[PDB]
């Protein structure tokens, strides 16, 4: 009755780019769910499979050091963090 | 312009 | 082509933490036009697109006004269900609704949707013969004996006949100039080398509206149905959307494959070739 989020983290466009970083969480049940990598939330949604989704964006400008993003929610024990690429 | 809703 | 126009309602509760959390998005042709939700500054319908902001200030007033009777109804719905389920009084939970109508090319109703679901499963919904209702357990029941008794589906088929496709044209007649709007994609192929004696060709479709897209590789004339990874297209975040399909080759082979993108805004599909 609680269903895991599937995420994507990914670029806008393709070292030095003024680039915004977007976190695309769909198909997670219930509603409240932490996201973070400033960062600016967009607003909720759900779909006709009453399944809700998000997107997560703030600006960046990439160069050797990481980046990601890491959810929390009730449907994992553990807070997920995936990394870019 | 949605509808004004009943209860369950 | 047809058209629609439909309702996502949501109301979850937060025991302790105050009031339940409502909101309302609306959607023309699956795009978001309207948005009110209980958690902002003063809670107010907004428009959502440029073109919803040729309305005036009645408009905004009456459905900022109905948002706060539905607001106040769903909070009674969600004591009512867990009364129902005879559910503990401690958790967080969901009232979903998804309320609107599909029109076919003549304005004339198509299909109506009046869907409730609690806890995100499905709870009661209007049938299509706008008469009858589906309940999907026994809680739901009472729901549906209730609503017989109301004539809600009577109600229902009124708006749904009447007011939604009305209001709909109204909708349309504003924003069809924009929501017409096709972008078509921007297409590349990447490369990236693999151990062992492998490749990653990965074709990228970007900048497109709408969403509807699909993306195929092939050897030699021949969907390569998998193994082949997709992405579920995804926002860009401006208005367009993502997507990439990608295959594993043999080192050396790749000229022999290419991929195919296929969207409305696009006069010929695309094929690419590294």
């Amino acid at each position: 009755i609680q269903k895991t989020p599937q995420i994507q983290v990914y670029s806008r466009h393709p070292n030095g780019k003024p680039n915004i970083l977007n976190c695309y969480v769909t198909q997670f049940h219930p509603p409240h769910i932490e996201i973070q990598m400033k960062v600016e939330m967009s607003d909720m949604s759900f779909s006709k499979d009453w399944s809700f989704y998000i997107l997560a964006h703030t600006e960046f400008t990439p160069t050797t050091d990481t980046y990601a993003c890491r959810v929390k929610h009730a449907s994992m024990a553990e807070p997920k963090t995936v990394y870019w690429d | 312009s949605i509808i004004v809703f009943n209860l369950v | 082509g047809p058209h629609s126009l439909r309702y996502f309602v949501t109301a979850v509760s937060r025991p302790g933490l105050g009031e339940p959390r409502y909101m309302e998005v609306g959607y023309v042709d699956d795009t978001e036009f309207v948005r009110f939700d209980s958690d902002a500054e003063n809670p107010r319908y907004e428009p959502r697109a440029r073109w919803m902001e040729q309305e005036g200030p009645e408009y905004w007033e009456r459905e900022t006004q109905k948002a706060k009777g539905n607001e106040q109804s769903f909070r009674v719905d969600l004591r009512t269900l867990l009364g129902y389920y005879n559910q503990s009084k401690g958790g967080s939970h969901t009232i979903q609704v998804i309320s609107g109508c599909e029109v076919g090319s003549d304005g004339r109703l198509l299909r109506g949707y009046q869907q409730y679901a609690y806890d995100g499963c499905d709870y009661i919904a209007l049938n299509e013969d706008l008469k009858t209702w589906t309940a999907a357990d026994m809680a739901a029941l009472i729901t549906k004996h209730k609503w017989e008794q109301a004539g809600e589906a009577e109600r229902l088929r009124a708006y749904l006949e009447g007011t939604c496709v009305e209001w709909l044209r109204r909708y349309l007649k504003n924003g069809n100039a924009t929501l017409l709007r096709t972008d078509s994609p921007k297409a590349h192929v990447t490369h990236h080398s693999r151990p062992e004696d492998k490749v990653t060709l990965r074709c990228w479709a970007l900048g497109f509206y709408p969403a509807d897209i699909t993306l195929t590789w092939q050897l030699n004339g021949e969907e390569l149905i998998q193994d082949m990874e997709l992405v579920e297209t995804r926002p860009a975040g401006d208005g367009t959307f993502q997507k990439w399909a990608s295959v594993v080759v043999p080192l050396g082979k790749e000229q022999y494959y290419t991929c195919h993108v296929y969207h409305q805004g696009l006069p010929e599909p695309l094929t690419l070739r590294w």
